[PDB]
C-alpha cells in the first residue's frame, strides 16, 4: 500500500518523462464525472502494473 | 483578450505557450508537476491581468518567485472554488517569495499556503485589505520564523497588532488606497464600476479590470436587455450563447442569463429549445454522497429530487452554513439515511430548510435512518413548528453532540411520530447536550449561613411530577473573584460536585478557606418515556466569615542615617478580610554587659559590630522536602492559634504601603522591630500575630574625639599621669586608648583600659627615661579606631 | 514521685506551677508562648522529648531546670531529643547537668543570643553528634564567651582538634569524669557503673536515675519475672497495670503495653494476653453501605480487612488519589455484600484494592447484582489479572456506559472468577463500554542501547502504520525503578505525575533517520524502567482505533566512584593511640566493597512539558492536512480510458592506630572503594587531624639541676636539656626563693637554648632555694626536685 506523497514520486518514477495522461476538457459543460487514486492505492495496495492507466502514453 | 475554459500546464513547460495570447481566463488554471529538469528562461507573461476561478499551483520544481511569471495578475473573483479556497499553492520548491504585488482585490475565497518551507515573506503582507475572511485562511508549515528575518528594499499599517515592512519582495512593496474609497495609480476612487485600479479616474472604459460586469469595453452593473448575465462577469448576446459549445451532453436563456441546464419542470420549449417553459440529481452508482466543502456542495446544487445518501460533515470555518443554504435549500426528499460526524462549524441544521419527506429506504446497520455524532458545535436542530417531518422508516439516533436541547429531540421524535420506536440507549441521555441545556423548573435557597471555614446552604424543598421519582440533588460551587464566570461543567479550578438526598433538605460543606466568595448552585438530578424534567437553579454567592490574619514577610530594613530606619515588608499570604492596616514596635537592645564586665584592652583581639531545563524531581528527594514541608507545619500550627492585642515600645500604623521610616532614636544602637498585619476585623477577633527583625542604627562616628586638650602632669619615679576627658557619647562603647609618645617619634605605643581610667582619671607610665617628649592619644570605640589626637609636649629634664 | 502523662503549657507564666510537686516526667514537655523568678529542683529526669518555642523573657535554662540530668529520649519529635527554636533574650543554654542523651540530636535554630555552644562538647553526653542542627545564631565572631575562670579555669579538651574549656554558662563548668573507671559522681568517686548522671559511690540505692533500668530504689538490667517493665525505665507487679486505666495495657513480654504490637491478637481468653497469630489481624468493620469520596471519608477503615457490608465508590476528583487511598484501604480481604462504583470519575484503574480474594455477596443488589460498575470516565484497568486468585461466588456482574474499558479485558474476568454461567448476555452491551479506548495494538521492538554511568541511548524499530501520512510523534515514559513488580498504572490517574516521567520525541527529519533518544539526569546504579508508546492521532480505526506501544524494559547505568565518606571523627582512648569513627558514604554507586585508611606525621613551627492544550491542536491540523492532501491526488490524476601509612577499612566503621608518638599531629585521610575502584579508581578525600594528648611524666626536666657558684654574683641553672619532654618545651618556670621559692624565673628555650641552662645575676648574699615546672608540650604538670642554690656568705 501506498499513500502520501510516496505516491507521487513513486508515480514520476513509473512515468519519467512519458508525463500523465489528461482528459482534456474543451466545450465547458457545466459538469464532469468526477473513483480517484487514494481510494484504490491508499484502501488496498496497487501493482506497478495498473500504474500505467495513469501515466500518459 | 479572453481565454477558456481552462488550462492545464503539466509535464510539459514547452506547454506553457498557451498563455501566449490572451488577458482574460475564463474557468480554472491548473499548473502542476512541472520538474526543474528543464532550465528556466523567464517566460514572461505580462498581458494576462483577471482570473474567473481558482488559480492551482502544484510541484513546479525550478521556480523562484512569481512576479517573473505573472505581473499582470490583479484580481481573481473565483466563482467555483477549489475546495473553499481562490488561489493555493502547495509542494513548491525553488520558490522564494510571492511576487503578486499587482493583486489587490480578490473577491470569494480564501489562500491556503502549506508545506513550502522554501519560502518566507509571508507574516509581511496583509490580506484583510485584499479580501474579507481572513478567518478562512490557512497559512503555516513554511519556514520557521527565526530562520527568515526579511527586511523590506514602503507603507507601514498595524498587522492585527503593529505595523512593519508590507513587501511583497526584496524589490517591491505592498500597494494600498487612503481613505479616500475604488482608486486610481496615484490616489483616487475612480468610476465607482471599477475594481483593481484605473488607468486614468472616472470613466467608463479606462478602468484597468472593471468589477460587476463586463460589455464591449464598457462596465455596467446591470446588462441592456438584448444582454444576459454571463459568468457572473459579463454581458452577452443571444447569438453569442447560441453558438457557445456546450459539449455538457447554445445555453438556455432563462432570468436573462444563459444557464446551460433548468430547474424542474423547465423544458426546452418546442421549437424554442433555447428556452425552458414550465410543464433529481445523484447517482445510483455510489449511493452516497459525502459534503464537506463547497466544490463537494456547488456541484449539487439545483436539485429537489435526491437519490443516495446524505453524509455531512465540515471541520471548520466562518458562516459556512450561509453557503450551504444558498444551495441545498432546493432540496426537499431524500432516498436513503441521513448521517453527520464530527462537524463543527454547524451550529444549526436550518440551512436544510425545504427538506420534508424522508424515505429512509437503504438504511444504515441496525435499520438506521437518522444519524447523528460527536459534532461539537451543534446545538439546535431545525425542527421547530414551521418545518414537519415525516421520516418513513428507520430508527434515529443521538451521541456526544452537547449543544443541543435534551427536548429538542423530544420536539422531534414528536413532529416524525416515532415516539413509541426507539430505547433509551438509542436515543442516549447521559451524555447528550448535557454542557448546556435549554430550561427547566426554578428552585430557591431557603437558607445560607457562614462560619469563618464551614458553610451549611439548604434550599427549598422540591416536588416532582410524579412523587415516586426519586428526586436527588447535587451542589456545584468552586471560588470566585469576578462575575465573568459560566456555571457549566477540578485540578485548576474547575468544580466540585457533591450529592445528597421529614426535614427541608440540606447540605454542609466543610474545610474552606476563610473568606473566599464562594459561588454555589444546586441541581435536580432525577431517579426515574421522555417524560423527565430534572431543575436547575440560581448563581448564588457567598462570602464566608472573616479570620484573624497572618504575619508578614518581607522583613528588612536598615539605615540612611541616625536615627532614621528604612523598613519594608510583604503584605500577608492569607488576609483573610479587607486589609486594615499593619503595627510596628520596636525596642533598646542592651549592651552585652560582658564587654563592660571584663575589659578588653589586655585581650588580644577586641569586636566589632557591623551595622545597618527542569530536571523532575526525584523520588527520594521529594520524600525528604514533604516531610520537611510537614515538619514546618505542625511546627507553626502552635503559634497559628494565638491573639495579640494592638524600656517602652513604641507603636506605629503604617497602612497605605509595607515600608516606613522611624525616628527618634539614639545613635549606632541595637534595635529590633516587632510587625504584625492587621485586618480590619480585629476589633473583636484580635489583630495578627508576630515576626521579629533585628537592625544596628549608624553611628557615632565623630564623637570618639577627646572632648578637650590632652593634659600631662609629671610625678615622682617618672610616672606621667595623663588628664584627658573621655567622649561622652562613645561610638556605641569605648573599650580603651591608643597612646603614642616618645622622645621624637611617637613610635612606643600604649594600652588604656576603662578600669584604670575610671581608677585615676587618666594613665600613667611610670619611671620613663628623661629627655625631650611628646604625646598624643587615639581612641578605641565600637565602631572602629578612634582619632589620633593633638600631640601635646612634657620635658623630664635630664 | 511519678508526673504524668504529658505537659502542655502556653500563655500562661502561672501554669508552670502545674510542676510544682514531682520530681520525674513521664511523657513530653511542650513550651510555647509565655509572657521573673522561678525554680524547680524536683525535675531529674524525662523520657521523652522537650520543646522550646518563643517564650521570651528567659534567663537560661536551668535557672528553670538546674537538675536536668539525663534525658532518655523513649518517644522522639520528629526523630529529635531535644528541640528550641526562636527563643529571644535567651543569652545561654543553662542546663549544666543534662549527661547522657540517649536517642535523639539537638535541633536549634535562628536565635538571637545562644551563644555558649561551641564552648560544650556533645560527643560526651550523645552518641550521634553528627546529625545535630545548628544555624542561626549568633555567628561565633559576635560574643565570644569566656569560661569561669579569667586568672584560672574546669578542664579543657579536644574536640575536631582544637583546645578549650568545657562549661555551660560563665559560672558553671561542663564536667568529664575521668577515665578512673565510667559512671561516675562529684569528686570523681567510681559510683556503682549500673547508674547514670550522679551518685550520692558504688552506690545501688542512692543514685539520681538508675542508667538501664530502675527498680524499688535498685538500680538492674533485667527486673524479676513478676515485675514487668514500664516507660523504659521502671517495673511494676501483674496486677497493677490491669488496674490502670478499650481495655487496659494487655501484657506481653514482659511489658503492660498499650497496644501489643503487630504480629499478635488478643486471646479474649484472659484478654490481657495477645498471642500472635498467621493472618494479618483480622480486624472488622451496622450499616451495609460505606461511600467514599476523597481521600478522608476512608480513614475509619484503615487495616480492618474485612468489612460487612458494601462499598459505594464514587470519586470526582483530588490530588493523586490512587497512592494513599490505597495505603487507606488497600489492606481489605473479603467484603460480605455487593460492590458498586459509579459516576466515580477520577479513578483509572481499581488496582489499589490489594487483597479482595473472596467477595460472597450475602446481600445481593436488585436482581442479584454482586458487581456493579457504572458510567466512569477515565476507567481502563482492572485488577483482575495475571496476579488475582479473586473468587465470588454470588451475584451477577454488570457493566455500562465506560468508554475507557475494552470487552476484551473484562472478557477473561469470568474466566478467572469461576462466575461464568452466571451472568446475562446483554451485560455487557458491547456498544458502550470500551468504544474509545485502545486494546487491540501493534507492538513496537527495541534496537539498540548504550548506557553511560550518567546518560543513556535507546533506539528502537521504525514503525509503519498501515497509511503512511498517520503522524507518528513517539512518547516515551520511564521512572526510578529498585524492583521488577511494576506496570504502567500507577500513577496515571487523570494526575498522571507521580510514578512515570514522560517526555516526547518528535518524528525526525531524515526519511529514514532511526528515532531514539539520549535521555540525562540520572542516577548512577539506579536501575530504570522505561518504555515507549506510539501516539497517533487519527481514526485508523477499521472497527477501533489501534494504537501501538513498546514492552517495558528495565535498564540500569554503567557504576561509577563512590564519593566522600562522612563524618571523620576521633577520639584519643590512650594517648600513643588513636580510634575513629565515620559515617557511611550517601551515593554508594554500587556495592561498596572496603575503606582506604592512611595517616602521616605534620611538621613544627530547556525545559521540556508539552501544552496538552496545544497537543490535541497539533492533531487536528496534521489531520487536517490529511483530508485536505486526498482531495488533491483525487482530482488530478486521471486514468487513460615524612612517612605514612595505609590500611584496609573492610567491614567496620572503627579502627584503631598503634605505635604513634604522643601529642603528635596526624592529617588523617579516610577513602572508601566500591567494587570498581580497581578499574575506574577510589573515593574522593576526607580529612582530619587528631593529636594523640599526652602524660605529664616528662613535663619537668628530670635530669638533675645544677646551680653554679659564679663570677660575679650569680647562679647558673644548667639542668641538661630532658632528651624527650612530653613533645618540647615551650618556655621554662623555675620558681626560685630562700627556703621557700619566692619568685619565679621566666625562661622560654630561645632564652634558654643558646645559654642551656639559666642565670640569675646580682643576688643578695644569703642561701636561696628553687623548683622548675617545665612548660612542657604536655603543660607545667609534675614538678623537678626543688633545687638548692643556696648562696649564703
Amino acid at each position: 500500500t501506498l499513500c502520501g506523497a510516496e505516491l507521487v514520486d513513486a508515480l514520476q518514477f513509473v512515468c519519467g518523462d512519458r508525463g500523465f495522461y489528461f482528459n482534456k476538457p474543451t466545450g465547458y459543460g457545466s459538469s464532469s464525472r468526477r473513483t480517484g487514486i487514494v481510494d484504490e492505492c491508499c484502501f488496498r495496495s496497487c501493482d506497478l502494473r495498473r500504474l500505467e492507466m495513469y501515466c500518459a502514453p | 483578450e479572453i481565454c477558456g475554459p481552462g488550462i492545464d500546464i503539466r509535464n510539459d513547460y514547452q506547454q506553457l505557450k498557451r498563455l501566449e495570447n490572451c488577458t482574460v481566463i475564463e474557468g480554472f488554471l491548473h499548473i502542476l508537476l512541472i520538474s526543474k529538469a528543464e532550465d528556466y528562461r523567464s517566460y514572461r507573461f505580462p498581458k494576462l491581468t483577471v482570473i474567473t476561478e481558482y488559480l492551482l499551483l502544484f510541484r513546479v520544481a525550478g521556480l523562484e518567485s512569481l512576479g517573473d511569471l505573472f505581473p499582470n495578475l490583479t484580481v481573481i473573483r473565483g466563482w467555483k472554488l477549489f475546495y473553499n479556497y481562490a488561489l493555493v499553492i502547495f509542494e513548491m520548491t525553488n520558490l522564494k517569495d510571492i511576487g503578486l504585488y499587482n493583486l489587490r482585490n480578490i473577491t470569494r475565497g480564501a489562500i491556503r499556503i502549506e508545506k513550502n518551507a522554501d519560502l518566507c515573506y509571508l507574516s509581511t503582507i496583509d490580506w484583510s485589505l485584499i479580501l474579507d475572511a481572513v478567518s478562512n485562511n490557512y497559512i503555516v508549515g513554511n519556514k520557521p520564523p527565526k530562520e527568515c528575518g526579511d527586511l523590506c528594499p514602503c507603507e507601514k499599517t498595524t498587522i492585527n497588532n503593529e505595523y512593519n515592512y508590507r513587501c511583497w519582495t526584496t524589490n517591491r512593496c505592498q500597494k494600498m488606497c487612503p481613505s479616500v474609497c475604488a482608486c486610481t495609480e496615484n490616489n483616487e476612487c475612480c468610476h465607482p464600476e471599477c475594481l483593481g485600479s484605473c488607468h486614468t479616474p472616472d470613466d467608463n472604459t479606462t478602468c484597468v479590470a472593471c468589477r460587476h460586469y463586463y460589455y464591449k469595453g464598457v462596465c455596467v452593473p446591470a446588462c441592456p436587455p438584448g444582454t444576459y448575465r454571463f459568468e457572473g462577469w459579463r454581458c452577452v448576446d443571444r447569438d453569442f450563447c447560441a453558438n457557445i459549445p456546450n459539449a455538457e451532453s447554445g445555453f438556455v436563456i432563462h432570468d436573462d442569463e444563459c444557464m446551460q441546464e433548468c430547474p424542474s419542470g423547465f423544458i426546452r420549449n418546442s421549437t424554442q429549445s433555447m428556452y425552458c417553459i414550465p410543464c433529481v440529481c445523484g447517482d445510483e452508482e455510489k449511493k452516497t454522497k459525502t459534503i464537506d466543502s463547497v466544490t463537494s456542495a456547488q456541484m449539487l446544487q439545483g436539485c429537489t429530487i435526491l437519490k443516495g445518501n446524505l453524509l455531512i460533515n465540515i471541520r471548520r470555518g466562518n458562516n459556512i452554513a450561509s453557503e450551504l443554504e444558498n444551495f441545498m435549500g432546493l432540496i426537499e426528499v431524500v432516498t436513503g439515511y441521513v448521517k453527520i460526524r464530527h462537524s463543527h462549524a454547524l451550529v444549526s441544521l436550518s440551512f436544510l430548510k425545504n427538506l420534508r419527506l424522508i424515505l429512509g429506504e437503504e438504511q444504515l446497520e441496525g435499520n438506521y435512518s437518522f444519524y447523528v455524532l460527536d459534532n461539537q458545535n451543534l446545538q439546535q436542530l431545525w425542527d421547530w413548528n414551521h418545518r414537519n417531518l415525516t421520516v418513513r422508516s428507520g430508527k434515529m439516533y443521538f451521541a456526544f453532540n452537547p449543544k443541543l436541547c435534551v427536548s429538542e429531540i423530544y420536539r422531534m421524535e414528536e413532529v416524525t411520530g416515532t415516539k413509541g420506536r426507539q430505547s433509551k440507549g438509542d436515543i442516549n441521555t447521559r451524555n447528550n447536550g448535557e454542557r448546556a441545556s435549554c430550561e427547566s423548573d426554578v428552585l430557591r435557597f431557603t437558607s445560607t449561613t457562614t462560619w469563618k471555614n464551614r458553610i451549611i446552604i439548604t434550599w427549598h424543598r422540591y416536588r416532582p411530577p410524579d412523587y415516586r421519582d426519586l428526586i436527588s440533588f447535587t451542589v456545584y460551587y468552586k471560588e470566585a473573584p469576578f462575575k465573568n464566570v459560566t456555571e457549566y461543567d477540578c485540578g485548576s479550578n474547575s468544580w466540585n460536585m457533591v450529592d445528597v438526598d421529614e426535614g427541608e433538605p440540606g447540605i454542609l460543606l466543610h474545610g474552606l478557606k476563610p473568606w473566599t466568595q464562594y459561588a454555589v448552585y444546586v441541581k435536580a438530578v432525577t431517579l426515574t418515556n421522555d417524560h423527565i424534567r430534572g431543575a436547575k437553579s440560581e448563581i448564588l454567592y457567598i462570602r464566608t466569615n472573616a479570620s484573624v490574619p497572618s504575619i508578614p514577610l518581607d522583613v528588612l530594613s536598615a539605615s540612611n542615617s541616625s536615627s532614621q530606619l528604612i523598613v519594608k515588608w510583604n503584605p500577608p499570604t492569607l488576609p483573610n478580610g479587607n486589609l486594615s492596616y499593619y503595627i510596628v514596635r520596636w525596642q533598646r537592645q542592651p549592651q552585652d554587659g560582658y564587654l563592660y564586665r571584663h575589659n578588653y584592652c589586655s585581650k588580644d583581639k577586641i569586636p566589632i559590630r557591623k551595622y545597618a531545563c527542569a530536571c523532575p524531581k526525584t523520588e527520594a528527594e521529594k520524600q525528604a522536602e514533604k516531610e520537611e514541608a510537614e515538619y514546618r507545619k505542625v511546627f507553626e500550627n502552635f503559634l497559628h492559634n494565638s491573639i495579640f492585642v494592638p524600656y517602652p515600645f513604641f507603636e506605629s500604623r503604617v497602612d497605605n504601603k509595607e515600608r516606613t521610616v522611624i525616628s527618634n532614636l539614639r545613635p549606632f544602637t541595637l534595635y529590633r522591630i516587632d510587625i504584625h498585619s492587621c485586618n480590619h476585623e480585629a476589633e473583636k477577633l484580635g489583630c495578627s500575630a508576630s515576626n521579629f527583625v533585628f537592625a544596628r542604627t549608624m553611628p557615632a562616628e565623630g564623637a570618639d574625639d577627646i572632648p578637650g586638650p590632652v593634659t600631662w602632669e609629671p610625678r615622682p619615679e617618672n610616672s606621667i599621669f595623663l588628664k584627658w576627658p573621655e567622649p561622652e557619647n562613645p561610638n556605641g562603647l569605648i573599650l580603651m586608648y591608643e597612646i603614642k609618645y616618645g622622645s621624637q617619634v611617637e613610635d612606643q605605643r600604649e594600652c588604656v583600659s576603662r578600669q584604670e581610667y575610671r581608677k585615676y582619671g587618666g594613665a600613667k607610665l611610670n619611671r620613663l627615661n628623661p629627655g625631650n617628649y611628646t604625646a598624643r592619644i587615639q581612641a578605641t570605640s565600637l565602631s572602629g579606631n578612634g582619632s589620633w589626637t593633638d600631640p601635646v609636649f612634657f620635658y623630664v629634664p635630664a
